[PDB]
């Protein structure tokens, strides 16, 4: 059968002791699911796994599949589940500097004091917009980091500094 | 971040009986693998009993088969180790472990468990 | 010719710009056009360039923008309106969750934004997911590279156990002087 | 962040002259609107001179026309106000102002300028040795 989608919410980059949801998705109606952790004998028989706190031991490669009648699906793409905050942060610099003219070149530089051989560079994504903001029938899609701004309706393009972040965590079905 | 809240442990006579427990908070054991491990003085951490999968098959180390019982109460969100017929060699720190993942491993191994009790001392002594 | 299709107008790295922080407004039409005009609405103010680098965001630059382009005699329809916002003008509000920040799947929660001023309007933003790329070269940078970067150091001993991320680095691509 | 670095000001005899300047940094004045504003004691802030567009047209307030010149050296990253035949009414705090946006306004209004000098004091006094 065709592959389902395996997704980590809010992120596949989970800090130690912070929650995350692994959601498998095949065609709707579908009932029978298997989450597999590669290079281990660990697995779950559910579309959705809430991890209430991340651990070194839960980091790794996961795939999932589904069953219709006598036939299993092709496995999903590998989800790489990463535990972050295991080690002291590196330092990140721009050479020649953080301000560069259009058409120019720049090299970003990651350095640790400690004996570490691998590095990954991420660019922050664009925030997405949604008093009181009710959410009815929440999903793991709604898990994430929220900030709010305040402003006058009379000067509607002059906004506050953003609120301290608020982590919204959608646990599993009760 | 999650809670394994520990109860029981102590000094007991050879042939005596103790119940250890771990109470979850931040999660439930309903769809979790559960295990007890132990570390005697001058030994390695050994698996004592687990329920690895939903089939509710229980493994027991050879040395505790017929004396120890692992169980779960999804009403109290508590896991148990009932220890009967205790022997000097049962003296150890005991650790409840749980995973949101099931395992097909037939023996209980550290790699399969993510959430751990801080430790519960059991001491077996004929000098009480 | 047929009709001139409207260009796109973007704020880079975003239309949400803190005071004293740089932002590029990029008007993009089809290739080889005669003239770009940027228009600030409810004002007499404009620039006749595709790319406008704002070195420092100010209250007086916040508002509504559009751009159009000319080819031969004809003018495009305008871009969709860009709302350019200055943030950090006032002290931050509080965000909380009722009943609290953990809630069961299928349940219901309400986020409350409250402020110690008189202010009557609120916006709620949810962080987008970070995108991946010692030395990370970037060749022929564009205003699209402007933004916040963080790096992780790990050991290949454990390729899914990573550091806390670096302090953020703000990369700023200034206007072409060519 | 941007710089308008201020030069000049102080104490001058009626009928005398001085030059105010601002040196830009973080930007250049080539494609920017430029203006001088002033605030005299007890009066509202007033536009004195601007070039708001690439058409060259300069505006001067009626009260300074023929005495005050606004100018610009793009190579030196500097804008100037040449102030000649100074009257007591010229006593004010003067502000260089600039914007990356042009304006079609016939006159200098403060909503058209985003980057401002902190203020350069000019004092026209008869009692100057
Ligand atoms: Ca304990």
């Amino acid at each position: 059968l065709p592959k389902p989608s395996l997704q980590a919410l809010p992120s596949s980059l989970v800090p130690l002791e912070k929650p995350v949801t692994l959601r498998c998705q095949g065609p709707p109606g579908v009932d029978l699911y298997r989450l597999e952790k590669l290079s281990s004998s660990r697995y779950q028989d559910q579309a959705v796994l809430f991890i209430p706190a991340m651990k070194r031991s839960l980091a790794g490669r996961y795939r999932c599949s589904y069953q219709q009648g006598s036939l299993w699906s092709l496995p999903s793409d590998q989800l790489e589940l990463v535990a972050t905050g295991v080690f002291a942060k590196p330092s990140l610099s721009a050479q020649p500097g953080p301000a560069v003219s259009s058409g120019g070149d720049v090299t970003l530089q990651c350095q640790t004091r400690y004996g570490f051989d691998q590095f990954a560079l991420y660019k922050e994504g664009d925030p997405a917009p949604y008093a009181s903001f009710p959410i009815i029938t929440v999903t793991a899609a709604h898990s994430g980091t929220y900030r709010c701004y305040s402003f006058s309706s009379r000067d509607p393009y002059l906004w506050s500094a953003p609120s301290d972040p608020l982590e919204l965590v959608v646990t599993g079905d009760p | 971040q999650v809670q394994l809240q520990e109860s029981g442990g102590g000094l007991v006579q050879p042939g005596g009986s103790l119940r250890l427990s771990c109470a979850a908070a931040g999660f439930t054991f309903d769809y979790y693998a559960i295990a007890w491990f132990r570390q005697a003085p001058g030994k390695e951490r050994e698996g004592v009993s687990c329920i690895s999968s939903s089939d509710g098959t229980t493994y027991y180390a050879d040395s505790v088969k017929g004396r120890f019982t692992i169980s779960k109460d999804n009403a109290k969100n508590t896991m148990y180790l009932q220890m009967n017929s205790l022997k000097p060699e049962d003296t150890a720190v005991y650790y409840c472990a749980t995973s949101p993942l099931y395992s097909t491993n037939d023996r209980c191994i550290s790699e399969d468990y993510d959430y751990w009790g801080q430790g519960t001392q059991v001491t077996v002594s004929s000098l009480v």
